């Protein structure tokens, strides 16, 4: 598992 | 010719350790996708002992390893031809190296998406629009690939192309492996991106072909570095399709705060989620441009 970060949307 | 490719990405893996490359770890990474895509050819051969010969023939199988052949040889040539331009990040050439590693990625996704545990699914694949699926069904039956005129003709029937300059700009976007043909996984890739299917086209020509915003084919790491310049202006955005979650968008903006983050939004489609995100000031300035498309 290699991931970017992705988060919560504003 | 399945152990030839292997010979070629094997190379391909060679020139990527290169450590002048400085090439980022973030998906897409050709280090790990070539060999994962190795060990899922590796899980298909191995489901298909004996019946080889089904394999062979089968026309979706056909068509990927042509691709998968033909990919390497071009990432081996663009090494060949590029020279040192390859490390100065920015270069055309590098950029090229990382358009396709983007399509290497679609590449594996595809596969696993026809090929799940290594078992040809194609004809049984469910598409996850039910509007999309009937068109599909309708033309094609339970064809796994089409040739790209085949698909833009039927597509055209029911959803009419404007020109041959936007046929080619639908090309580009459905076409995620870069191959001339359309498989039933690239259209449910497009058809969950740009739902609803009654305004598909229209939908796809105000969020891509005219917005400022989309970007192509770019890497999450391609996102942050553009955002970069924008940092001193915050509401500053750009969105395009997430490599890791086909067939879900990722946004990228630049906070007050200075930050630059990424999103995947759910439950919201695209249109509502760009159109809240300008209502609540955090979309902003698409690629940085003070005039933001009006989506409503």
């Amino acid at each position: 598992r290699n991931t970017n970060e992705y988060t919560e949307g504003p | 010719m399945v152990e030839k490719c292997w010979k070629l990405m094997d190379k391909v893996v060679r020139l990527c350790q290169n450590p002048k490359l400085a090439l980022k770890n973030s998906p897409p990474y050709i280090l790990d996708l070539l060999p994962d895509t190795y060990q899922h050819l590796r899980t298909i051969l191995s489901r298909y002992e004996g019946k080889m010969e089904t394999l062979g023939e089968n026309e979706y199988f056909r068509v990927f390893m042509e691709n998968l052949m033909k990919k390497t040889k071009q990432t081996i040539s663009l090494f060949k031809e590029g020279k040192e331009r390859m490390y100065e990040e920015n270069s055309q050439p590098r950029r090229n190296l990382t358009k396709l590693s983007l399509i290497f990625s679609h590449m594996l996704a595809e596969l696993k998406g026809i090929f799940p545990s290594g078992l040809f699914q194609g004809d049984t694949f469910r598409i996850t629009k039910a509007d999309a699926a009937e068109f599909w069904r309708k033309a094609f039956g339970e064809k796994t690939i089409v040739p790209w005129k085949s698909f833009r003709q039927a597509l055209h029937e029911v959803h009419p192309i404007s020109s041959g300059l936007e046929a080619m700009a639908l090309k580009s976007t459905i076409d995620l492996t870069c191959n001339d043909y359309i498989s039933v996984f690239e259209f449910d890739i497009f058809t969950r991106l740009f739902q609803p299917w009654s305004s598909l086209l229209r939908n796809w020509n105000s969020l891509a072909v005219t917005h400022p915003g989309y970007m192509a084919f770019l890497t999450y790491d391609e996102v942050k570095a553009r955002l970069q310049k924008f940092i001193h202006k915050p509401g500053s955005y750009i969105f395009r399709l997430s490599c890791t979650r086909l067939g879900q968008w990722a946004i990228g903006y630049v906070t007050a705060d200075g930050n630059i983050l990424q999103t995947i939004p759910h439950n919201k489609p695209l249109f509502q989620a760009l159109i809240d995100g300008f209502r609540e000031g955090f979309y902003l300035f698409p690629d940085g441009r003070n005039q933001n498309p009006d989506l409503t």
